[PDB]
């Protein structure tokens, strides 16, 4: 506890004392061109390209966002959307490097000129360890 | 009888307070923390939730389906999942609990310690009974609910103790305490003007014959009577969290004794 | 059996696919969630 | 009589419908109270 | 915010006492201070555990899906 630190009592932390949840929320949009060119919210693969991500596209189901129970991590994806210009050059959203957790909640509406807008949320318990501040 | 003697002041169901004399210090502590810690008991490690619509989420409530603690009266002769050869897990070494809970009522409705299901066989064995001292027989509020909000998940207890984790401790507090008037000068009262007036002295001041000046300062003082309490939290029975601690703490020193056997040969 | 999205105020088990618009089959309330997964998910019991 | 552009508006203002809504009002506009 | 089961300092279970404490305060006209002495609740490390903790779950629960 030495110098500004403190020592901080395990059992404690155990029975809860301190934690915390901690969410995230990444979004995305179908882009669009004036002459009826859009992007998509699917869950691409090979089709010429290759130009896509690292992390396993599985955790995707189809319309390209991932069920609100799956547990994530790495780099896994989080939305697969695809655009279309001359055929699968990607445009999918992975989660924090950093960070990782649980999905929490999506949800799809439409953006004032009719897109696909989505929103995805993880969700995160956080624990006292021993670099923590309070 | 022999050794150290004890002389249960009170007692209860829920607790022993009780003066543990003619011993060591170390022992005394010794013991007192072996209760604290690394006494066996049974609690849930493992949730499997199929279904949530709470306002808490998952973990929220795992978490704390870990510390509703469970009955673990034979919890000695259940096994360390660890230790059981099934793949993962098997009636011999864990409890399998259920619950599942609807909001019907208009009103709030409530999620409680006793809703638990065992499903698992407990090849008869006192052990995984969300254990309720409530008064009217409902336990640990797990969480509440609205109209249509369900919540179906599924438990999974297992053996291990304080050190994996806290909601495997039984014993929660004990009250411990001795030389009630400092007569062998282990502390250094602050004060401002008196040391006596403004430091409350405590119940255990009886039963000990107190100071009285004249006397020079007992040096050859060592340190026996020891005022303690372990209180209990239900997994197991007050006498017991006494008992297998002295025991527990026993089979240690043993194995000590049993290592340095094996060591002999090679 | 089985569904797919879910409307944010009334909450009803919709779902629909590509062009079918992203309106509940009730309220316009143009939101929609995405309903759990049936995988079952496991938890640390810490 | 003529439309000229939109007016971004405060919260919890005269114009704002969370205005004149009570505590039910908002629970249920799911908005926090 | 649901009640804590547990005290975090000593661990004595504490998830029950809610209700009860909530009526020996409501319908039994009684004062904190006591209506935890009543409960069992001892030393301070679990009376400030029931004393402050603030059921925010039902605040929650107001809402809806
Ligand atoms: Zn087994
Ligand atoms: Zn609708
Ligand atoms: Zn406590």
């Amino acid at each position: 506890n030495q110098e500004d630190s403190m020592i901080m009592n395990q059992s404690s932390i155990d029975r809860g004392l301190f934690r915390s949840l901690f969410f995230r929320s990444y979004m995305d949009q179908e882009k669009k061109y004036g002459m009826s060119i859009t992007e998509t919210f699917e869950k691409p693969q090979r089709t010429n390209t290759l130009r896509m991500k690292h992390g396993t596209y599985d955790k995707l189901d189809d319309d390209g966002l991932i069920a609100p129970g799956v547990r994530v991590s790495g780099e896994d994806v989080i939305i697969g959307k695809t655009t279309p210009i001359s055929s699968k050059r990607d445009a999918s959203t992975p989660l924090r490097s950093t960070e990782n957790g649980i999905v929490d909640q999506v949800l799809v509406t439409t953006n004032q000129d009719g897109l696909k807008f989505v929103k995805v949320r993880v969700r995160t318990t956080k624990i006292p360890q021993i670099g923590d501040k309070f | 009888e022999e050794g150290p003697q004890v002389k249960i002041r009170e007692a209860s169901k829920d607790n022993v307070d009780f003066i543990l004399s003619n011993v060591d210090l170390a022992m005394a502590n010794s013991l007192r923390r072996v209760m604290i810690a690394e006494i066996p008991t049974l609690a849930i490690d493992s949730v499997e939730v199929e279904t949530n619509t709470t306002v808490l989420a998952d973990e929220f409530i795992a978490h704390r389906l870990g510390l509703i603690p469970l009955q673990s009266m034979d919890i000695e002769q259940l096994e360390y999942s660890r230790d059981c050869f099934c793949e993962d897990h098997c009636d011999k070494c864990s409890v399998v609990l259920t619950l599942q809970a609807f909001g019907e009522s208009e009103s709030t409705t409530n999620v409680y310690s006793k809703d638990l299901v065992i499903v698992s066989n407990l090849m008869g064995r006192n052990i995984g009974h969300p254990i309720i001292q409530d008064k009217e027989g409902n336990g640990v509020l797990i969480c509440k609910l609205r109209k249509g909000q369900e919540l179906k998940l599924t438990c999974v207890a297992k053996k291990g103790i304080a050190k994996e984790h806290a909601k495997w401790g039984p014993a929660a507090a004990i009250e411990f305490e001795y030389d009630p008037w400092n007569k062998l000068k282990h502390t250094d009262y602050w004060y401002e003007q008196d040391s006596a007036k403004e430091w409350p002295q405590s119940k255990n001041c009886e039963y000990e014959d107190p100071p009285n000046e004249g006397d020079p300062f007992d040096y050859k003082a060592q340190a026996d009577t020891f005022y303690m309490n372990v209180e209990s939290v239900g997994s197991i029975p007050v006498d017991q969290v006494v008992v297998r601690g002295i025991d527990t703490l026993q089979k240690k020193v043993a194995s000590i004794l049993l290592a340095l056997t094996q060591m002999d040969q090679d | 059996a089985t569904l797919k999205y879910i409307c944010a105020e009334c909450s009803s088990k919709l779902s629909l696919s590509r062009t079918d618009a992203v309106r509940c089959k009730d309220c316009g309330h143009r939101i929609l969630l995405k309903a759990r997964t049936k995988r079952l998910v496991q938890f640390e019991a810490r | 009589k003529v439309f000229i552009g939109r007016l971004p508006i405060m919260l919890r203002s005269k114009n704002c419908y969370l205005s004149e809504a009570t505590e039910s009002d908002l629970y249920k506009l799911k908005e926090c109270p | 915010m649901i009640v804590p089961v547990r005290c975090f300092s000593c661990g004595k279970v504490v998830g029950d006492k809610w209700e009860s404490y909530l009526n020996l305060l409501q319908e039994d006209e009684l004062d904190e201070g006591t209506a935890l002495s009543r409960l069992g609740l001892k030393r301070y490390c679990c009376r400030r555990m029931i004393l402050t903790h603030v059921d925010l779950i039902e605040k929650f629960l107001r809402y809806n899906p």
